[PDB]
RNA sequence: AUAAAUUUUUAAG
RNA sequence: GGAGGUCAACAUCAAGAACUGUGGGCCUUUGCCUAUAGAACUUAUAACGAACAUGGUUCUUGCCUUUUACCAGAACCAUCCGGGUGUUGUCUCCAUCCAUAUUUUUUGGAACUUUUC
């Protein structure tokens, strides 16, 4: 969820030398620092949200979507 | 120059047709390059055996005819 | 290096058929063949010189009492000559 | 050798004059040597 | 931790 | 006969990723299928031009008394300064494949005698 945009950042930054490439083999996997359950998160509203509480964000997020 | 692939032939009885319409069995022991054979000994072919093991010269084989598949 | 060699070559897998000095007509799939005429074959029928036919597994044969090889019309085409 | 004649169409050159030609013409060379630094630069980043 | 820059004049009625 | 020319004329240059000729079969010339020969120049971050202008109509705007002249985007079209290749003519300058004999080839295990047909 934060390489959205990595490869460009990267490649601009250092005035076209260098290079990235994003793969997925391992499958790892890893947890979100934040609480799933919580209802005190904060909310930033058009900002990313703290890490204290990104779990409570993505689940509070994808219920919606989902219903 | 280039060695006699009979590697598949390798531990396995065959009919070694040898010069003057004669025969001879046994299973495949070795080779090389003259294509001489050294085989663990059987008959030649109503039927008799000689020797323990025996050693095929190579401009005497006609043929190496396998008897098992 | 033989060009006669080279066809012999190239005719691995196909049906070959082979005389010998002893004069005993052999056909088969050509399943392996070396500078010298050290052919292999297999499925093989085997005639006798005199008239009488049997049938045989994985012959064979030694260049030196080789006589004749033919093979199929169809690597007459190409493209081993030019 | 070096031209077709007077009708002066089709320049050939030998090698130690375009080495010679190079060097002089630093001032206005263009200077980038590859193709990665142009990257939103080229032309269908523009249109795009 | 920002580097983001529109224009611009003559005739006739 | 060769080299050229700030010479000319006539062809050809945006497409089913695409050209042309020819042989054979079917329909009845076209067209389809099959076989064969030759393909200059231009094209894949797409094009004759490693460059870069203007005009017309139609819409959308922008200036904003009105028209030329305009502001900056689009669609459809054209004009203009240039270019490549091919053929012919003309003009100018010159000339009449190991090198060698001891098991896979070429240093042979060939010959003699006899029967049948
Ligand atoms: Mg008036
Ligand atoms: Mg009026």
């Amino acid at each position: 969820i934060e390489s959205a945009g990595f490869e460009t950042d990267l490649r601009l930054s250092t005035n076209g030398l260098g290079m990235c490439q994003l793969y997925f083999w391992h499958k790892i996997w890893r947890k979100v620092p934040g609480d799933v359950l919580d209802k005190d998160a904060f909310i930033p509203k058009l900002k990313p949200a703290p890490i204290n509480s990104l779990s409570r964000d993505f689940v509070m997020k994808t219920r919606r979507r989902k219903g | 120059v280039s060695t006699p692939e009979l590697k598949k032939y390798m531990d396995k009885k065959i009919l070694l047709n040898i010069n003057g319409s004669r025969k001879v069995a046994g299973i495949l022991r070795g080779y090389d390059i003259f294509l001489n054979v050294v085989l663990d000994d059987a008959m030649e072919i109503n039927n008799h055996q000689l020797g323990l093991q025996t050693v095929i010269r190579g401009n005497s084989i006609i043929s190496l005819e396998a008897l098992d598949a | 290096n033989g060009i006669p060699v080279k066809l012999l070559n190239e005719a691995q897998g196909h049906i070959v058929s082979l005389e010998l000095t002893t004069g005993a007509t052999y056909r088969g799939k050509l399943v392996e063949s070396e500078d010298s005429m050290n052919v292999q074959l297999r499925d093989v029928i085997a005639t006798e010189p005199q008239g009488a036919v049997t049938h045989m597994d994985q012959i064979f044969v030694r260049g030196s009492q080789i006589k004749f090889i033919v093979v199929p019309d169809l690597l007459k085409n190409a493209p081993l000559f030019k | 050798k070096k031209v077709n004649g007077t009708s002066y169409k089709k320049w050939s050159f030998d090698l130690p004059e375009m080495s010679n030609l190079y060097r002089l013409s630093t001032p206005l060379r263009d200077e980038v040597t590859d193709k990665n630094y142009y990257y939103l630069f080229d032309k269908k980043s523009f249109f795009n």
